[PDB]
């Protein structure tokens, strides 16, 4: 049961926004 | 809420499809479904906000394309037929996500099925909430690609693959003519907004609204798949059974005859195209229930299905009552989703057979699913006092209440439609559940009996009923089937109604068939479907299980076998569409590429003049010899030449047809 | 320049494409293919130019009215 | 040049090398080999488009006849 | 039953890592960096369109006109 | 004609149930009592039974 | 059953059978930037709402509540 | 949780007991061969497995309904097919 | 040569009653009827007319053909068919640089 991290592609999106 | 109800569908796709890997699966399900049924809700409200109270409400977010005269805006207008088109699609669309968590339950692919249909939902609102045709055609490219990527969802079946490359050319083809349609648009009002538009429409040239309705007729008659353009939708059932009931039976097909009932404004004030657009429907009505009887394929059947009643909507459009079309339209959405998604039920029930040919007598192992089965197709037959009784037979009166030849024409069309349609309706009913097993044991071994010796505790599984997630839907799409028509059918067909006062559906009082049609058809008219829906009925059921040799001996009959296999085979059309025009395109490239580009281009062109250019080169270069008398001859011959132009005051023409002909000369071998 | 994949390269796909790649050395004048590239590179253009020629200026949609006609030649 | 057939019309259960394709692996190729396989226009064999087109033609027909 | 996500993005194996081939600096700070920077900075760069020039005069035409009540009524 | 003894009509005139098949004790379970044809059409319409009761009830 | 696959291919949606341990903790965290940007654009949207009707002050519209055109119309009647 | 060799036993050996040409119930094995062991010949054998693919649900190409002549081997080549339900 | 074909046109024939005539009732009437006309002809002998009574029922199989035959799902050119198929080597690529 690995742990999936959310991401640089999602802080890029985010802080995008 | 009238930009999230545009924008919430989206980032449930967008999450789910480029971060399903960070939330999973049930995750990307609650996350899609959610953006859905929270968008539901609003749709809900904005239909008591816009319609009831008849407050129209535009937004202008920022603008697309600016160029002089073209101003084009993200721009959203909610008016009566965009909450009344908003209801079906969302609700269905809400249905259909919780309907695929416990049928697409076993599929790996999850997350990019919840959000492709998710995404389906964005560009259907983005289609029906736009201020133009522009902005609108940003939807109907989307609902294609969307339908394409969900035709093609199976990409390692090749049969999937060509029912998406012909769903989405198909769809290419009616976009050229609503493109063209757009342009006659621009050219003659410099916008297409569709305030400009239908503001001005009444003053302009009666023939270029006769161009630019039949541009629009051509793309509605490809994604509502009227007689022409219709290959592709049988065809896109390759794709899983929920995308079936979403996108190829209520929301995408319907989006052609949205397109008419928006463009009414137009398009009233040229009888042309609504005379174009009452035969349309009227042989594609019948061109569809002749086809579903003789499909062996139960979903094939659903498709054809929707053609038929598609095209019903698109002949009441000819009528020039665009009430009834949305009625009828809401109202087959609601029934024809009940029965792909009960027919659903049925195929998963099985070992994923499609065939009528292996079904039967699974009334007893699927009673939830056969009743909801059996209110959908009531419906679809218009049987009396439900759901699809108030809406279609109400076009079927409207034809003839129209007193013209057309007309009681098309209400003779439609009436033979009507009775295939009850044909196809029986077959799937009966052939399913209620005739004898003709499928094998797995599919209705129960576990009362033993059978089995060691081996009790699995090898049954015969044919169980759904669960929660899949049975709901169906339980919820069949209320509906049973009482919204009646409680709806003042809105929009009423006698006086004034829902539609925006200027949201237009019709000229001019060719009015309202009153006529509740006063002046004979009551036997008005009747007619109902007794000829129970008398062919009980016939079908007559002659199967009855008599039931008659079928047979007309199957192996000289004369009906070949009309069995010409409505199973689609009137051909496929035939003819594949040999005459995609084989001969296909032809045609093939003599461009070998016979010019790889051919006479390069031979008439760099290929041949450096052959011959060599050929010549050398040749000249076989006169140097290096022998002093050789080019001591070469020098008087070109001295006493020379003597020759000048001296005897030649033409320059001679000259010139000197120095070619000896090119020519040198160009000749030896 | 730098090493690929192994690829289980076809002998029959690489030998069509190879036909493919060289088939414009063997073009000859023959009687039907005169008649193919006469017909793909001047009557073809001929008559979609001509066309254009006979329609130039026949038609503008701008702002007619009723009353007005497409027409204006 | 092998003769010009789709691949359609082999032995879906036969040994291929390729069972998608329907295909072995030296086997020759067609000059069309591009739009002679598998993921290609479907050849529908039911009846010669001579008849194909006098079984629609009746249905035409057909259509007249209601029409007066 | 579900399984973890898997796969190797970029290639790089779960033992190892990504490394670095020379273009990344210059693309990520350079390019994108510079294409970010300019896009802020255009959103201060003054208004030079045609339109948003014609829109005034026009206005001005139409107030003296039945159309577009003009604030002030001179 | 037809050197082979294949006639259509006696094909069709042997379309029925046949009196003796080699095949009964394994397809006699399809025309049983779960699918008999009483107990087949036994809820074709499901809820139309207790409906008329209902009905009846109301007028009264 | 379950379909065998590469474990070495990275999909954006996942890949095969993907579902994170977290699941929970990110689909929260992705529910919550999911409702802030609904937000803003509800938000957005109560400003530029143009409507040329005014809905009756007896009537069901939830609109009444956030959006400004109409907003003001209720206290400006409120004037007399 | 695929087909299993009790499951296809049990199974098929309700099925040629359907024959009213078979020699007898009790004369069906695991080797039983369909014309040495039980009484069949050439043309009732091919409608066997004309019934076999039928209760299977699978279809058996003309190359592979050959070999197929007992029991045996009907057993274990529903199990090389994963497609069986 | 001459044996399998035979055996193989029979089920061709089964397979194309049932294929027309859906109900299980009817079709077992007319397989009957075929077992019939291949034990009918059991006795012949000579290859040249073998060959010639071969040739044809094939078109007597082609003159009633169905419009469109049963296929199992799984079967090629069944509904479900090469739907999910699994990718055909797992194996990781080698290392190489792109
Ligand atoms: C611009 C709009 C774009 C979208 C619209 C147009 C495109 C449409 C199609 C898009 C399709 C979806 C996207 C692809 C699939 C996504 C999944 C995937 O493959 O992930 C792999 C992978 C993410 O997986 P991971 O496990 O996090 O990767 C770990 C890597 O080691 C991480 O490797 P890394 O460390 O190399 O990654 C970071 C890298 C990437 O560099 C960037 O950040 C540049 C990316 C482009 C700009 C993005 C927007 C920037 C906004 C700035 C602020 C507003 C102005 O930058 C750096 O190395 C240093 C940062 C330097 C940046 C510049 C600094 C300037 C300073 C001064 C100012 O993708 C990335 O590497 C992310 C960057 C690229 C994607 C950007 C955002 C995409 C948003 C997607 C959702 C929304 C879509 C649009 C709406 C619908
Ligand atoms: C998929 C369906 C498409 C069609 C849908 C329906 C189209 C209906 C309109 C078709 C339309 C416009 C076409 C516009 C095309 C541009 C936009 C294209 C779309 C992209 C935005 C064709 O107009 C053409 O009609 C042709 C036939 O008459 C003639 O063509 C030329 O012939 C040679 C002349 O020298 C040239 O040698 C040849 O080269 C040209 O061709 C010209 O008259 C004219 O150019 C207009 O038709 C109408 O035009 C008017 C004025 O003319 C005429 O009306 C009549 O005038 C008096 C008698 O004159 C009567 O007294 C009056 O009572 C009546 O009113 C009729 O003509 C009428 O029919
Ligand atoms: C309007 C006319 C438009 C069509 C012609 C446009 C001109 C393009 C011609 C290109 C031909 C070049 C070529 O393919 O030869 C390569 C070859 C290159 O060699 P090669 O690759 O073909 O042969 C291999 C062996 N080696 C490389 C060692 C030589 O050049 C030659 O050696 C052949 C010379 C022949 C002369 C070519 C005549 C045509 C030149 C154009 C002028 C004609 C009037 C203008
Ligand atoms: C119009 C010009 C059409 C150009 C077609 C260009 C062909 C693209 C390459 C063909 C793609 C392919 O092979 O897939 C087969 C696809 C699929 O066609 P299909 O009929 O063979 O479907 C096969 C699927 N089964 C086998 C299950 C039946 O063919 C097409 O793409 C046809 C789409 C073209 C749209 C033509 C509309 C007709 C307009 C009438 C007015
Ligand atoms: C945009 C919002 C929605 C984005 C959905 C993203 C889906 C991600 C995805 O498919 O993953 C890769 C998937 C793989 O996802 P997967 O999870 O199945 O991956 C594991 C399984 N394998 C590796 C076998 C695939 O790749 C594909 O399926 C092929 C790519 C084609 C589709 C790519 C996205 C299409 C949608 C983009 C927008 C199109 C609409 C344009 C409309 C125009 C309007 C006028
Ligand atoms: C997806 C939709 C993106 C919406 C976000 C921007 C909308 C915010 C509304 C706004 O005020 O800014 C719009 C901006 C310019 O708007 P504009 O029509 O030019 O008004 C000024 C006229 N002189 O226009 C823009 O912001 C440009 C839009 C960028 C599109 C790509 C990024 C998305
Ligand atoms: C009427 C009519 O004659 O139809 C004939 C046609 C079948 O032609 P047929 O002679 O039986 O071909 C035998 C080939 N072995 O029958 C057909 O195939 C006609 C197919 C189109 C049917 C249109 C709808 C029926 C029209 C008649 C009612
Ligand atoms: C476009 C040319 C198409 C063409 O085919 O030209 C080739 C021509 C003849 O050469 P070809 O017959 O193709 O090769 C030898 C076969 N045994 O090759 C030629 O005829 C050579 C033409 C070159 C003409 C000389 C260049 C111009 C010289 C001044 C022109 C005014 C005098
Ligand atoms: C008024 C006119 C004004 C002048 C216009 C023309 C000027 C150029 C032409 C005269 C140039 C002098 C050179 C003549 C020459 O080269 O002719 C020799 C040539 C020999 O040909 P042949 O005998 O076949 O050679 C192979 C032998 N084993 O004889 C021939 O075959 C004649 C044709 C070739 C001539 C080539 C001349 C050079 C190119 C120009
Ligand atoms: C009309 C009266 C029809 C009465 C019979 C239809 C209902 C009985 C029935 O169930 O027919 C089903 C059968 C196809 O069923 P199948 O898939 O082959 O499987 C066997 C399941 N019983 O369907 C058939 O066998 C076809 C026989 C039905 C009659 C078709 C031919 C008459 C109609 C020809 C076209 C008429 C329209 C002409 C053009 C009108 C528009 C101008
Ligand atoms: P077993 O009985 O398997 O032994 C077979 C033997 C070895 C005897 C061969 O059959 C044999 O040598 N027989 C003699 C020569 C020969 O090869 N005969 C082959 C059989 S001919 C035959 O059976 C003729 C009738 C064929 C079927 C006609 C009908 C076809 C179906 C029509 C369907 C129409 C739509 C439903």
């Amino acid at each position: 049961n690995v742990e999936e991290p959310l991401g640089a592609a999602f802080y890029i999106a985010v802080g995008g926004i | 809420m009238y930009l999230s109800i545009i924008i919430l569908p989206l980032l449930g796709s967008v999450v789910s499809g480029f971060f399903g890997r960070k939330v999973g699966v049930s995750g990307a399900q609650l996350i899609t479904c959610s953006s859905v049924i929270i968008t539901t809700i609003l749709s809900i409200i904005a239909f008591f906000e816009v319609g009831f109270n008849n407050i129209p409400v535009t937004i202008n977010i920022f603008r697309w394309i600016d160029s002089e005269w073209f101003i084009i805006n993200w721009g959203f207008q909610y008016d009566s037929l965009t909450v009344s088109m908003l209801i079906p699609v969302l609700i269905i669309s809400s249905l259909v996500h919780i309907y695929s968590i416990s049928y697409m339950s076993s599929d790996p692919h999850n997350q990019r099925f919840f959000s492709y249909l998710s995404l389906f939902t964005f560009m259907m609102i983005i289609l029906v909430t736009a201020n133009n045709y522009l902005l609108m055609f940003v939807g109907w490219e989307g609902v294609g690609v969307c339908s394409y990527l969900l035709v093609s969802f199976w990409f390692t079946r090749i049969a999937a693959n060509q029912s998406s490359i012909s769903a989405f050319l198909t769809n290419r083809v009616g976009d050229c003519f609503l493109t063209v349609g757009m342009f006659a648009i621009l050219w003659s009002l410099g916008n297409l907004d569709y305030a400009t538009v239908f503001s001005l429409a009444p003053y302009i040239n009666s023939n270029v609204v006769i161009i630019i309705g039949i541009c629009l007729l051509i793309g509605a008659m490809a994604k509502s798949s009227q007689v022409g353009l219709h290959v592709w939708l049988p065809m896109a059932m390759e794709g899983p059974t929920p995308v079936s009931a979403l996108i190829h039976a209520a929301t995408m097909v319907t989006a052609g005859v949205y397109l008419l009932m928006r463009s009414s404004p137009l398009i009233e004030y040229s009888s042309t195209v609504l005379l174009l657009c009452l035969w349309l429907g009227a042989i594609t009505t019948v061109f569809s229930s002749l086809i579903g009887l003789f499909q062996q394929d139960i979903k094939k059947v659903i498709a054809y299905s929707t053609m038929s009643q598609l095209g019903m909507m698109v002949l009441s459009i000819g009528l020039s009552s665009y009430n009834i079309a949305l009625f009828h339209l809401v109202n087959h959405a609601f029934y024809k989703a009940l029965l792909f998604l009960g027919a659903g039920s049925v195929i998963h029930a099985v070992a994923d057979n499609q065939d009528f040919r292996k079904f039967g007598g699974l009334i007893s192992y699927l009673p939830l699913t056969y009743s909801v089965m059996l209110i959908a197709s009531l419906s679809l037959v218009a049987f009396p006092f439900m759901t699809g009784f108030y809406s279609k037979d109400f076009i079927l009166e409207s034809a003839y209440g129209q007193f013209s030849f057309s007309g009681v024409a098309v209400y003779i069309i439609a009436t033979i439609g009507a009775i295939f349609t009850t044909l196809y309706s029986v077959k799937v009913l009966y052939l399913t559940f209620l005739s004898n097993p003709n499928g094998p044991r797995t599919y209705y071994r129960l576990a009362i009996d033993n059978f089995f010796s060691a081996q009790a505790i699995k090898s049954y599984k015969p044919a169980h009923e759904g669960d929660f997630f899949l049975t709901l839907p169906l339980v919820i799409l069949a209320l509906f089937s049973i009482f919204f028509g009646f409680i709806t059918k003042d809105i929009f067909i009423g006698l006086g109604s004034n829902f539609f006062v925006d200027n949201s559906l237009f019709i000229h009082p001019i060719h009015e068939i309202m009153i006529d049609t509740e006063f002046a058809v004979p009551v036997l008219f008005k009747l007619l479907p109902f007794i000829f829906t129970i008398s062919f009925s009980v016939i079908a059921l007559t002659l199967s299980e009855l008599l039931s040799e008659l079928v047979i001996y007309f199957k192996f009959s000289r004369f009906g076998y070949n009309i069995f296999g010409f409505f199973n085979q689609r009137f051909l059309i496929e035939f003819f569409y594949n040999k005459y025009i995609t084989n001969l395109i296909l032809n045609l490239g093939g003599q461009i590429t070998k016979i010019l580009d790889k051919g006479s281009i390069e031979l008439f062109g760099p290929y041949g003049l450096e052959r011959g250019l060599v050929k010549l080169s050398k040749n000249i270069s076989s006169l140097s010899t290096s022998h002093v008398t050789t080019y001591a001859l070469y020098i008087l011959v070109g001295f006493i030449l020379y003597l020759i132009y000048n001296n005897l005051l030649l033409d320059y023409s001679y000259l010139l047809l000197i120095i070619i002909l000896l090119l020519l000369l040198m160009m000749i071998g030896e | 320049g730098l090493q690929h994949y192994k690829i289980a390269m076809d002998p029959a796909l690489v030998r069509l494409g190879s036909m493919i790649s060289n088939r414009y050395k063997y073009f000859r004048w023959t009687k039907r293919t005169a008649l193919v590239s006469f017909m793909y590179v001047v009557v073809v253009p001929s008559t979609i130019g001509y066309l254009a020629y006979k329609t130039d200026g026949l038609w503008d949609l701008r702002a007619k009215r009723r009353g007005d006609l497409i027409s204006e030649r | 040049n092998p003769p010009r057939i789709k691949r359609q019309f082999r032995d879906p259960h036969a040994d291929w090398w390729d069972k998608q394709e329907r295909r072995n692996f030296g086997e020759p190729v067609h000059e069309d080999h591009d739009i002679l396989g598998m993921f290609s226009p479907y050849e529908y064999t039911w009846i010669t488009p001579g008849k194909g087109l006098f079984q629609i033609g009746l249905f035409i027909a057909s259509f007249l006849g209601l029409c007066y | 039953q579900y399984d973890p996500p898997t796969g190797w993005l970029w290639g790089v194996r779960p033992g190892e890592k990504y490394q670095n081939e020379g273009w990344e600096g210059p693309f990520f700070y350079g390019f994108w960096g510079s294409l970010i920077v300019f896009a802020i900075a255009y959103a201060y760069k003054p208004d030079t369109s045609i339109q948003t020039w014609a829109l005034e005069e026009a206005r001005r035409r139409l107030e003296a006109e039945g159309i577009l009540e003009d604030p002030n009524p001179t | 004609p037809n050197i082979t003894g294949f006639d259509m009509r006696e094909f069709l005139r042997h379309t029925k149930t046949p009196t003796y098949d080699p095949w009964e004790r394994h397809e006699a379970w399809r025309y049983t009592g779960r699918f008999s044809r009483f107990n087949r059409f036994k809820g074709a319409l499901p809820g139309f039974g207790i409906a008329t009761v209902a009905f009846t009830a109301y007028c009264v | 059953p379950k379909i065998p696959y590469p474990k070495h291919v990275w999909s954006p949606a996942g890949g095969w059978y993907a579902q994170p341990a977290n699941w929970k903790q990110n689909t929260a965290i992705f529910g919550l930037v999911i409702f802030g940007i609904t937000a803003m654009v509800w938000k957005y949207s109560a400003e530029h709402e143009v409507r040329h009707k005014m809905p009756e002050p007896d009537r069901f519209y939830p609109s009444r509540y956030w959006v400004k055109q109409i907003k003001d119309y209720e206290r400006a009647q409120k004037e007399k | 949780e695929g087909l299993q060799k009790v499951e296809v036993y049990e199974r098929i050996k309700s099925l040629l007991a359907g024959f009213d040409k078979v020699n007898d119930p009790n004369n069906i094995t695991e080797t039983a061969h369909f014309a040495n062991d039980l009484g069949l010949d050439s043309l009732d054998t091919v409608e066997v497995v004309m019934a076999i693919e039928e209760e299977f649900s699978i279809e058996i190409p003309d190359k592979d309904a050959d070999q197929i002549h007992s029991v045996d081997k009907a057993i274990e080549y529903i199990l090389r097919q994963p497609d069986a339900h | 040569s001459n044996r399998q074909a035979a055996l193989s046109l029979y089920r061709r024939a089964l397979k194309l009653a049932l294929d027309w005539t859906v109900h299980r009732n009817l079709w077992r009437g007319q397989a009957l009827y075929i077992r019939s006309l291949f034990e009918k002809n059991r006795n012949v002998t000579d290859p040249r007319l073998q060959r010639a009574l071969l040739k044809e029922t094939e078109k007597l199989l082609e003159k009633w053909k169905h419009p469109d035959p049963y296929c199992p799902p799984t079967a090629p050119g069944g509904s479900k068919y090469e739907r999910n198929l699994p990718v055909p080597n797992l194996e990781p690529p080698p290392p190489l640089k792109f």
